[PDB]
């Protein structure tokens, strides 16, 4: 998996969404991001956005799966904060999750 | 000839100092002093078995210091101080079968607790060392003996 | 610490990992003998920052590595590859490479041998298989080092672990001027310098010849019965590629019976007595006579 | 090298490398390699590698801790894993002794057996001490006030050779160890007080068969002290108390002592003299079995 620095195919824009982003560092160099979608999962994709210190942002491609794991070259900064959320579309409109910003590194657990 | 009775007791040899020291290479340690003196059988020192074959005197000349100089170390204090040393532990008849062998080719200061640390470089080091003598011996008594 | 060069126009740069890092500032200089307004292009980026000869970038994650180029007038003038190597709490990382926890832990270059004649194989093991590349080089002692020329890192196997592929690398190393008899004092020195993308590691590992060595299971195993008891004699012959003559580079065998359920008997001739029993096994193994090196494969037979 | 150790770092232990048996101890390791900052670090005792109460403190020091350490020697070394090696890291060692400090000797005691012309001296030197402890004998004339000191590891016999100045003399023990020092209270001798006759032993045992069974005894010393006394114990086997016969005997010819005694038991003789009036006897000699007709 490797993040995409351009814009996601959808409109930026309901309640329902996915929720509660959860990301740690599994390995010496590898990361894993959980969280949960509240609602039906026929037709959605998942969609991990990230924004680097320079201000550049990019998305991974998660398709169905709600679970996604990434390199340390995939283009996401560790040692610095970033800025992380879910977007899911199913139908009609854009769904987001609640926000999490902090520093991957330090996330051993 | 003579050539059987070398291949015997270094047969026992090899036997008898793998037998003092059964440790494996991942337990050996190592220390700073990685410069290098210790007679080894060099290249072209006439062991392999053409230069047998061409003149097994080179080769003799060679194992005979280093019996020699192994000799000297298993009658140092190293192997006769504290901890002792037992005469008949399988280490003990590694000396005499040393100065044994030594016979037919050619008719200082340390503390207890480096002694067990030096005793494992010696052991080690003259494995290596045994190994190569047995092969010459066992190559000339079924090659050089019958003629 | 410092930066060095890889080989030309290939550079890595030493990077202390902690978090909120500042990093290492680096001076990079393009190759141009006279110019007054040099602008500086990485790769694809058409973001430009870069001016003048000399650009200095605060090199502090990945991103800012790759290949950086200075092109004047419309016309490349050189590039420059940027690498990193990761330092951890004082500790080169080893992402790369996987541990075999053989012998011991930490083992990530394992190197066997079939015999004396100073061909050997080192080989080892990684999670990924794109963008990476591999470079060893060896010789024998370290001071006035010997000549030892090493063959590619080529895929020799791959399989299934928990979750993922584990894939195998492996090499053929020669050494120039082999003495198989001679009593090895300076070790042999193999050197692997690894790059997943734009991530370099290093790796070493020091042996000598006779600790390394494994023989190829005996040859031509055969059973053939015995009228007195119904013992079973065993025949088997030296491998191949294990050294020559044979009345120099002498074997012990080990022999012992399976049968399906749950014998073994040592000698250093090529032939030995055995007793069968119902769908049971008889197998070899190999070892070199006057030094405790590495065991053979099993080689078998059935009753 | 090959024929020396080269210590890459430094160990130490406290309370000290020679302590007292059944203390607490704890074995320090500091290493001090050039290009390496080391993974773990490991102890050994007597070859063993150590598993347990081994603490990390310092990124290149580490902390082995023993409870009650019996053992009175022990070889100690550490070692480190360096990431550029295979094996392990020498880093040092040094032997640990454990015993005793030594007690205040007492019972201190100086005599002359006669014909052996050296005066020998020993004491009771306490309790175990397990470690090197040496013992210096001082002798000082009550006459010329001159000390002589002589050192030794159990007793000692002194030459009367050496006993020059005068007839009297001070005697007491020193005794020393790593974990502490000692001395004994002095004790004043008398050369002429002092000496104990060669030993006196028993030949033979005779009964005669006449009006009352006369045991005779036949012993013999070859001692040229004039005035000597002598006690003799004799006992039934079977009984459990000491009777005995005191004499002044003169040892020009073999003494021969007249004992009436009972038929068809089982006795037991042993003998001991001394110069008449001296301070020091004899040890009592071997039993000496005889049964009677
Ligand atoms: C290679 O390195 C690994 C590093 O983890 C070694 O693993 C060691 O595993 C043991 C056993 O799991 C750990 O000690 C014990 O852990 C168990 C729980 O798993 C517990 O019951 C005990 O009280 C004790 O804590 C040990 O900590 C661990 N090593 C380290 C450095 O933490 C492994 O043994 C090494 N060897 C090989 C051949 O892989
Ligand atoms: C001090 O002298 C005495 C004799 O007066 C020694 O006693 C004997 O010495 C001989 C050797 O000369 C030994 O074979 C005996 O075993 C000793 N003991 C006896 C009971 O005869 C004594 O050895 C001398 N002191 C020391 C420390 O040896
Ligand atoms: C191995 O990588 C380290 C890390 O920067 C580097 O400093 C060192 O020079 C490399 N090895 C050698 C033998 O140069
Ligand atoms: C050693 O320490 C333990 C607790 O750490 C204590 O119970 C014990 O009395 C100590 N022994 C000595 C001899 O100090
Ligand atoms: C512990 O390590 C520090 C380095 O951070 C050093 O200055 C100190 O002397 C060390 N202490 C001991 C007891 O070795
Ligand atoms: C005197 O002491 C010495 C010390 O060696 C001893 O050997 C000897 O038996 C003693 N008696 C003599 C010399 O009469
Ligand atoms: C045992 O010895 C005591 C002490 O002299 C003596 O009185 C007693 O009679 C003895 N026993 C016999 C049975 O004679």
């Amino acid at each position: 998996s490797e993040c995409c620095f351009q814009d996601p195919p959808y409109p930026d824009a309901s309640a329902s969404g996915p929720r509660d982003l959860r990301c740690y560092r599994i390995s010496s160099d590898r990361y894993e991001c959980s969280w949960q979608y509240e609602g039906p999962t026929a037709g959605v994709s998942h969609f991990l956005r990230c924004c680097l210190s320079s201000g550049r942002c990019c998305y991974f491609a998660a398709g169905s799966a709600t679970r996604l794991q990434f390199s340390d070259q995939a283009g996401v900064s560790v040692l610095y904060t970033v800025t992380l959320w879910v977007e899911s579309w199913a139908r009609n409109q854009t769904e987001k999750s609640p926000e999490v910003t902090l520093q991957l590194y330090n996330s051993v657990k | 000839p003579a050539w059987t009775q070398c291949q015997q007791l270094s047969q026992k040899l090899c036997t008898l100092a793998w037998s003092a020291h059964p440790l494996v290479g991942h337990m050996d340690l190592r220390e700073e002093g990685d410069e290098e003196d210790v007679p080894h059988i060099q290249c072209g020192d006439g062991c392999d078995p053409q230069g047998l074959r061409d003149n097994s005197q080179f080769c003799l000349q060679r194992i005979h210091q280093g019996l020699i100089f192994y000799e000297k170390l298993l009658g140092s204090d190293i192997f006769t101080g504290e901890p002792s040393l037992l005469p008949d532990s399988p280490v003990g008849q590694l000396h005499a079968s040393l100065l044994g062998l030594s016979q037919l080719l050619q008719p200082s200061p340390s503390q207890p607790w480096q002694r067990l640390l030096l005793r494992f470089k010696i052991l080690r080091s003259l494995q290596a060392f045994v190994a190569v003598a047995a092969r010459v011996f066992a190559h000339g008594a079924a090659t050089l003996s019958p003629g | 610490v410092a930066i060095w060069e890889l080989k030309k126009d290939v550079y890595v740069v030493e990077l202390d990992w902690y978090p909120d890092a500042p990093g290492e500032m680096v001076v990079l200089t393009c190759d141009t003998p006279e110019e007054d307004g040099i602008t500086w292009t990485l790769d694809q980026s058409s973001e430009v920052l870069g001016s003048g000869k000399t650009l200095t970038i605060q090199v502090k994650e990945f991103g800012d590595a790759g290949q950086y180029t200075c092109h004047k007038g419309g016309e490349v003038l050189s590039h420059s590859l940027l690498l990193l190597h990761k330092k951890e709490d004082g500790i080169w990382s080893t992402d790369i490479l996987k541990d075999q926890k053989e012998p011991k832990n930490k083992t990530f270059l394992r190197c066997e041998a079939k015999n004396y004649s100073g061909r050997f194989t080192c080989w080892w093991l990684t999670t990924i298989s794109t963008d990476l590349t591999f470079s060893v080089k060896s010789s024998r002692g370290s001071s006035d080092p010997q000549g030892v020329t090493c063959g590619a890192a080529t895929l020799s196997a791959e399989r299934v672990r928990g979750d993922n592929k584990e894939y195998e690398y492996s090499v053929e190393c020669q050494e120039d001027s082999a003495c198989p008899a001679a009593e090895e004092s300076l070790p042999i020195e193999v050197m692997v310098d690894a790059v997943h993308k734009l991530k370099y590691e290093n790796y070493t590992s020091s042996f000598f010849i006779r600790d390394i060595i494994k023989p190829d299971p005996p040859k031509n195993l055969q059973l053939k019965p015995l009228k007195n008891s119904r013992q079973v004699e065993v025949s088997w012959e030296y491998p191949d590629t294990w050294s020559t003559p044979h009345s120099y580079f002498s074997l012990t065998f080990c022999v012992q019976v399976q049968g399906k359920s749950k014998d073994r008997v040592f000698t250093d001739k090529t032939s030995a007595t055995v007793i069968c029993r119902k769908n049971a096994s008889i197998s070899v193994r190999a070892q070199d006579r006057y030094y405790s090196s590495s065991w053979s494969e099993w080689a078998s037979v059935p009753c | 090298g090959i024929t020396n150790i080269n210590c890459s770092g430094h160990i130490w232990v406290e309370p000290a490398t020679i302590f007292k048996m059944g203390m607490n101890i704890s074995i320090y390791c500091q290493a001090a390699i050039k290009n390496c900052q080391p993974r773990k670090l490991h102890f050994y005792k007597n070859g063993i590698k150590e598993r347990f109460q081994i603490t990390r403190i310092n990124k290149t020091t580490a902390r082995l801790w023993y409870k009650n350490f019996l053992e009175p020697h022990a070889s100690m070394y550490c070692t480190a894993e360096c990431p550029k090696h295979f094996q392990e890291t020498l880093i040092c060692g040094k032997d640990i002794s454990s015993g005793y400090p030594p007690d205040i000797p007492d019972e201190v005691t100086c005599v002359i057996y006669e014909y052996s012309g050296n005066m020998t001296c020993t004491w009771n030197a306490g309790k175990l001490t397990y470690i090197d402890t040496k013992y210096v004998v001082h002798v000082k004339s009550l006459e010329t006030e001159e000390e002589q000191q002589y050192l030794t590891s159990s007793y000692i016999n002194i030459s009367t050779d050496s006993l020059q100045g005068g007839k009297k003399y001070l005697v007491w023990v020193q005794a020393a160890n790593a974990l502490g020092m000692e001395e004994s209270k002095q004790l004043q001798i008398h050369l002429d007080d002092i000496v104990i006759p060669s030993a006196a032993v028993i030949s033979r045992a005779e009964t005669i068969n006449a009006t009352v069974p006369k045991t005779i005894i036949y012993w013999d010393s070859q001692t040229t002290i004039e005035k000597v006394s002598c006690e003799m114990r004799y006992k039934a086997t079977t009984n459990q108390t000491w009777n005995v016969k005191e004499f002044d005997t003169n040892f020009t010819y073999v003494q021969q002592s007249e004992f009436y005694l009972e038929p068809n038991i089982k006795y037991v003789f042993q003998v001991r003299c001394q110069e008449t009036g001296k301070r020091y006897w004899q040890p009592w000699s071997s039993p000496f079995f005889h049964k009677t007709p």
